[PDB]
């Protein structure tokens, strides 16, 4: 999917705000619970993934583990809060030779490791709020010779308050950022 | 299988060697011409027809010590290519051994490193013994245990190393191709353990009351210490403590890796009855200064880990209760960051003694390895030896004329005070 | 045949040398000889 | 007295190590000197053979 | 900055501790590292109690060049490589004790691969005393093996000084200050021997590993 | 039909749970050999529980062996009663993990799991109804605390609604027998809290007070303590094994002895000791035992149970009793020192009783005790830990194998916490 539906710019590809917020994401949960609140400095409904375990619970962008996303951009951004615990998301791209090649990104570790398959990533966050610029053609440069061609999986499987993931082509600073996209209004 | 490969590189390699393999011959029942009348997988590969060969090389560049072999009492139990020889020495230079002479005779030695390492089914490590204040010792033994650490890696090296001593010894040249030496044995050895040439005669003069003893008896108890450090893979015991635990437990930083060597009894055959052998009255008897094989004052440092090698009728309880009197004495200094000191390992062997020999049959037997910062005071003992004799560049065109540039002393110089900064760093409490 | 009952002796040669091992082993793994909870004495297990 | 001393040993010892190196070449110049005259008859014959 | 059970209020707070207690830690590594480094004189990279990474990296290359060994170079046991290759399979059973009560070693090992659990390539991109080294990792290429930066300043020194005619070692009053292996680019991993060793096994070691990471970014 | 697998992992697992099937053989008349010679019933009626019936009526232990050297093996297959076991369960390696927990945990005990997790789940889906898995390692070595709990993490995942009896001994408190066993138990307990169901506490330095001072044993061996060990096993499934008027399963000891979810771990005791000097003094009645039970030189754990509270503790009594000296003791325990005991929970003791006392014995009994001063057991390998912790001490050989320095500071966490609420639930008072 989302290989015809191709957006000039920015791809937004889950937005907490609406009157459905899961509409394409998968949800799983185990031991924990998925809710939509409205938190105090924003004042703004965002969507909460909470659990015990880190590796159960977890929402995923393609619904059917057969079925694959595209998107060709090479950024991806989330804005997420930091909720002074355990984070982890992943990323699944396809590169150049065909092959997938997944991108794990984690609070729990400190030191990066590169698998054949799999590469982890250490994740340090700021206070408050906080958004997060995966760049994803300079990080699959960096873990293997490759370059980037599109993502197949995006998944957070963590303790957080996430609103406003989407994808990038190139950095965007507040005043040239759309209207929508801000989350701080100034 | 529990397979353990020794290399003997040296005039003293050789020599350590040949009361060593005296040794591990009687613990199995091998005779000299090679045939016993499972244990002895270890340091014994069983050949064709009841023919058991050690599994060692014996390499030097001098041929005096190694054809003595190939004409002494164990012609036959050597295969002769494992017996390695040269033409010339390397007379006391580490650039002859390294550079010049040593180049040629060490492909032949890794062809038989080879040889033994596919035989034999499971490595357990390393075993090599070499002077580091000779020629060949050090020089050919730096490019061999360089070879061994670029292509056998994650394969322990135990460095038994004859070291010369402040008080006497017995070449001009011992603080170069020592100083020299401390390079190699730094980066490549796993586990390096010291010795000390006089320090063991001061054993000799003390304990076994001998008055003028030789090389042939200042080797056999060192054979004592080897075979008991490896005794554990041999036979069956309470705590089987094997060769990758010295690794694991006796250093906390990877350059640090220097420790001592102590056997605790040493008695002679008259003084052996009067004297009654207890477990807390061993235990403290090689704790004791005078019991190192290396001329270090404990009280000087601290220690920072401890193994204990048990061997013999040893509850494990005596060896409980005689360490715990250990720790309570004010004369036995801890180093802060360690809490948790000794390692203890008990074997059930007791030690076995050759006909002839200066040693006494005993029942019980310690044998202690300690990594201690007191260590440090040895190589500052050849720090000030070095530079006082470098200062006028004496002995030094033989090094240049033999491959090696002038600068290498200052480099090698400049890596023994980076490994007695090291020592004053660990010893330094936080 | 008499490889056949060579090594049927090398088993039962095999089997004397696993005893020894195991008297050995027993011997030096018990200290007293009476058994430590109950009042029993101690004998190698032969069956 | 004793720092001229000092100077003095050290250029002397240079001195004298600078010339055993330059007999050193001395003797590596005569030595390969000898594999001149046969390539220069060997390329001469190469010469004229082709 | 500014109902429920004593299992829960632990449960729910405990991870932020988990958090907590690393830069908790790190902070006070910091400053133990310095305290030590002006107590004894030397630069806290330099220090001993900063070497884990190099054993790391060492680790890596002797466990990359030991499954990227030939066939030969790795062992020529005869009944090693054939048993081993006698079916898709690679088992061999060691047998261990007599016939009667034996014991089997089953050693699986299958050329030109690491095994799944192995095959890791682990640096420290966080840790700010390995910044000049751009992240602690393991290089296969033989130009950047080991510690090539401080090698070649060292021998530029060495060739200036030899260039200037200095002599270093005149003196005994003045000590040598303590440079470590890394600092003078003659730790294990910048040894020669195993330059030519990964440069003479570098294709099939290239073919185990595909590319060597900068792990700065 | 209720049935319990055996898994031996390490140079001490191995030593003790061959001392164990020792015990377990003699109880249930298996020879050397491994054919049944019992001379009663009742022997017979319950061997599926530990043993499996093979060709000739005799019967294998169902003990899945596992270490990476080779030395320990040897030991254990060529010892007394130690043809009973199937060659194929000594599953085993060959390079030797080391006292490292990395080596045993994360990269040379890996290439095992997958073998020695094949025959633990051929022996748990051969059989009927399973219980949980018993396993028998250490804390302060490598090879058995590191590969033994990567066991534990994964035969959760595969078996969830299964419990994990772990018989663990710890560093001890006077001695040190490996240098790196702070970071061995600590790094090995964090991996027993989410995993393991319940825990029983052994070590060396309490076993050898009562080898001294109870038993008179002057020279203990290596094997006397190990027999000690192995009765307190047997005395925790007896209930399963062979009847009683009050049985009480695994099950049931973990429901009554856990009142929240990570505080199991448990101190154990065996109540019937004495000389042979004092043999032919004492009265072995239910007074007796339960005087010598309760008794702090008794316990086979370090920590005095004098400084903490007991939050619940259980008896398993062997033996044609009466259930009123069993009632009436254990109710008099409480009342006469209520302050050693918590407030907040009435009727602290669970009391079973099996009607068949072990092989030599007229009256036998076996505690279990969950006390809050085992929390200074934790403090003190804590205190050890943060000594060696704060100067990176043999730290590059845990991290050489792939390890991040996070799972240290994740360790001791998670011990500083269990350690936090064993203090808050002692403190903690009801009205
Ligand atoms: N412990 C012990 N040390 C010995 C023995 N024999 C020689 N040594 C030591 O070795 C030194 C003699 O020089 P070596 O190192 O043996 O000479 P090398 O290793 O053969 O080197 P080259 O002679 O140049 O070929 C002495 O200073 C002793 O310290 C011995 O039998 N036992
Ligand atoms: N009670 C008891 N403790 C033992 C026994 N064997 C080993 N230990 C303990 O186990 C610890 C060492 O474990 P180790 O042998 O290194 O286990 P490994 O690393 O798995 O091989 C020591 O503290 C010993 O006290 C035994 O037979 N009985
Ligand atoms: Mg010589």
């Amino acid at each position: 999917m989302f290989k015809n539906a191709f957006q000039s710019g920015f791809l937004s590809v889950l937005y907490s705000i609406g009157s459905k917020p899961l509409e394409i994401w998968d949800k799983q949960v185990s031991n924990g619970h998925i809710k939509r609140i409205t938190d105090a400095d924003i004042q703004s409904s965002v969507l909460e993934i909470m659990g015990q375990n880190v590796s159960t619970t977890y929402i995923t962008c393609p619904a059917d583990p057969n079925k694959t996303l595209g998107i060709k951009l090479p950024f991806l951004v989330l804005i997420i809060k930091n909720l002074n615990k355990y984070f982890s998301f992943e990323v699944q791209v396809l590169d150049d030779k065909n092959v997938r090649r997944r991108f794990r990104a984690s609070n729990y570790q400190s030191t990066t490791r590169v698998k054949p398959f799999i590469c982890t990533m250490p994740m340090r966050l700021d206070s408050g709020w906080n958004q997060i610029q995966f760049n994803l053609s300079d990080f699959t440069r960096r873990a293997y010779g490759t370059n980037y061609i599109e993502t197949l999986r995006v998944q957070v499987h963590a303790n957080c308050r996430i609103r406003r993931i989407y994808f990038s082509d190139r950095l965007y600073s507040e005043e040239e950022l759309p209207a929508e996209f801000k989350l701080f209004l100034p | 299988m529990r397979e353990v490969i020794s290399i003997h590189i040296g005039q003293a390699g050789i020599q350590v060697g040949n009361a060593c393999w005296e040794l591990y011959c009687l613990e199995h029942g091998i005779q000299p011409d090679g045939q016993m009348p499972d244990a002895f997988n270890t340091f014994f590969s069983e050949t064709g027809a009841g023919k058991h060969v050690p599994r060692c090389i014996f390499l030097d560049l001098e041929p005096t010590v190694v054809d003595e072999v190939r004409t002494g009492t164990y012609r036959q139990l050597f295969h002769p290519e494992q017996l390695i020889s040269g033409k010339e020495d390397a007379a006391n230079n580490f650039a002859r051994g390294h550079y010049t002479i040593g180049k040629e005779i060490v492909d032949l030695a890794l062809d038989r490193i080879r040889k033994l390492a596919d035989n034999c089914t499971g490595l357990q490590g390393f075993l090599v013994f070499n002077a580091v204040g000779g020629g060949t010792g050090s020089g050919l033994g730096s490019l061999l245990l360089e070879r061994l650490s670029v292509d056998y890696g994650k394969k322990s090296k135990l460095g038994f190393t004859v070291y010369p001593s402040p008080q006497v010894s017995t070449a001009v040249v011992e603080p170069y191709n020592s100083v020299l030496s401390t390079h190699s044995l730094l980066e490549h050895t796993d586990v390096a353990v010291m010795l000390d040439n006089e320090a063991i005669y001061d054993i000799c003069r003390r304990s076994l009351d001998i008055e003028r003893p030789t090389y042939t008896n200042l080797n056999r108890l060192i054979a004592q210490v080897i075979s008991s450090l490896t005794a554990s893979l041999r036979f069956d015991g309470a705590l089987n403590v094997d060769i990758t635990e010295f690794q694991t437990n006796l250093v906390p930083y990877p350059r640090i890796h220097f420790m001592l060597s102590s056997y605790a009894p040493i008695i002679s055959a008259e003084k052996a009855y009067h004297e009654q052998l207890s477990v807390a009255e061993i235990t403290n008897a090689a704790f004791e200064p005078a019991s190192m094989m290396v001329k270090c004052d404990p009280r000087h440092g601290k220690y920072m880990a401890c193994c204990l090698m048990y061997r013999g009728d040893v509850v494990p309880k005596d060896v409980n209760a005689s360490v715990a009197t250990i720790k309570t004495k004010r004369t036995i200094q801890f180093v802060d960051w360690c809490p948790t000191g000794f390692k203890c390992g008990i074997n059930y062997q007791p030690p076995t003694v050759v006909p002839g020999g200066d040693l006494a049959k005993v029942q019980r037997a310690v044998c202690m390895i300690s990594n201690s910062t007191a260590i440090g005071e040895i190589f500052s003992r050849l720090d000030h030896k070095f530079d006082l004799m470098y200062a006028k560049r004496a002995f030094v065109h033989w090094y240049v004329g033999e491959g090696m540039e002038e600068g290498e002393f200052s480099e090698a110089r400049e890596d023994l005070a980076a490994l007695e900064k090291d020592f004053e760093e660990v010893g330094a409490e936080s | 045949s008499s490889g056949g009952q060579q090594l049927a002796a090398k088993d039962t040669a095999v089997k004397e040398a696993r005893q020894a091992r195991a008297v050995n082993l027993y011997s030096k793994s018990h200290s007293v000889s009476h058994n430590i909870i109950t009042g029993e004495p101690i004998k190698f297990p032969t069956a | 007295r004793k720092e001229r001393d000092f100077h003095r040993m050290h250029h002397k010892r240079v001195a004298q190590e600078k010339n055993k190196l330059l007999t050193d070449l001395r003797r590596l110049k005569e030595h390969y000197a000898k594999y001149e005259p046969t390539i220069l008859e060997l390329k001469k014959k190469y010469e004229t053979l082709m | 900055r500014r109902n429920r059970t004593i299992a829960e209020t632990m449960r729910v707070a405990a991870d932020t501790r988990k958090l907590g207690k690393f830069e908790q830690q790190q902070a006070k590594w910091d400053e133990v590292s310095s305290t030590l480094a002006y107590r004894v004189g030397r630069a806290p990279t330099e220090l001993a109690m900063q070497r884990g990474p190099a054993w790391r990296t060492r680790a890596e290359l002797t466990e990359l060049l030991y499954r990227a060994q030939p066939r030969d170079a790795r062992g020529s046991n005869p009944d090693e490589v054939w048993t081993a290759s006698l079916r898709d399979a690679w088992e061999r059973i060691l047998p261990l004790g007599s016939i009667f009560s034996g014991l089997a070693i089953k050693i699986r090992d299958r050329p030109g691969e690491l095994p799944a659990t192995r095959a890791a390539r682990v640096g420290r991109p966080l840790d700010p005393l390995l910044a000049p080294l751009g992240g602690g990792g393991t290089t296969l290429s033989p130009a950047t093996l080991g510690h090539p930066a401080a090698a070649a300043a060292h021998a530029q020194h060495v060739a200036t000084l030899a260039a200037n005619g200095v002599m270093l070692g005149a003196t005994t009053n003045k000590p040598p200050l303590g440079r470590s292996l890394s600092a003078r680019g003659r730790a294990w991993e910048d040894s020669e021997m195993l330059k030519q060793r990964v440069a003479e096994y570098g294709t099939r070691l290239r073919a185990l590993a595909p590319h060597d990471p900068d792990f700065g970014a | 039909m209720r049935e319990i697998v055996h898994i031996q992992g390490g140079q001490c697992g191995n030593q003790i749970g061959a001392k164990f099937w020792e015990v377990v053989s003699d109880e249930h008349g298996i020879d050397p050999t491994g054919t049944y010679h019992g001379d009663s019933d009742l022997q017979l009626e319950r061997i599926n529980v530990y043993f499996n019936e093979a060709t000739g009526g005799r019967y294998v232990p169902r003990a899945i062996l596992m270490d990476l050297e080779p030395g320990t093996m040897d030991s254990v297959r060529s010892g007394p009663y130690g043809q009973i076991f199937r060659p194929d369960n000594f599953v085993f390696g060959q390079t030797g993990a080391g006292n490292n927990w990395a080596k045993g945990h994360y990269t040379e005990g890996a290439e095992l799991i997958d073998s020695v997790l094949d025959v633990v789940r051929k022996e748990a889906e051969s059989c009927d109804c399973l219980q949980g898995f018993q396993v028998c390692h250490s804390l302060g070595g490598g090879t058995g605390s590191g590969m033994g709990t990567l066991l534990i993490s994964k035969i959760r995942e595969e078996y969830p609604d299964r419990m994990m009896l772990t018989f663990s001994v710890v560093p001890s408190p006077k001695v040190s027998d490996t240098v790196v066993e702070p970071y061995n138990a600590t790094l090995s307990v964090h991996q027993l809290v989410e995993n393991a169901d319940e825990c029983m506490v052994l070590d060396n330095e309490a076993l050898y007070d009562i080898c001294f001072r109870t038993l008179k044993l002057t020279t203990p061996t290596f094997g006397d303590l190990n027999h000690l060990i192995s009765a307190v096993m047997s005395g925790i499934t007896c209930c399963l094994r062979f009847p009683g008027q009050l049985n009480a399963d695994l099950r049931k000891l973990a429901v009554n002895l856990i009142p929240f979810p990570r505080l199991h771990f448990f101190m154990v005791g065996f109540t019937p000791l004495t000389s042979r000097g004092s043999q032919q003094y004492r009265a072995l009645t239910v007074p007796e035992l339960t005087q010598q039970m309760w008794d702090a030189k008794n316990m086979m754990c370090a920590a005095d149970p004098r400084h903490g509270r007991y939050l619940t503790a259980s008896a398993l009594f062997r033996g044609r009793m009466s259930t009123k000296e069993v009632d009436e003791q254990m109710l008099n325990v409480q009342n006469k020192n209520s302050s050693y005991f918590v407030e907040w929970i009435p009727n602290n003791v669970k009391s079973s009783v099996c009607d068949i006392p072990p092989k030599g014995l007229k009256m036998s009994a076996t505690f279990i005790g969950n006390s809050t001063a085992i929390q200074e057991m934790f403090k003190r390998v804590s205190e050890q830990f943060t000594a060696m912790f704060r100067r990176k001490a043999f730290l590059h050989w845990y991290t050489g194998e792939g390890m991040d320095e996070m799972e240290f500071t994740e360790a001791e966490s998670n011990m500083n916490d269990l350690v936090s609420e064993y203090q808050q639930y002692q403190d903690a008072s009801a009205e």
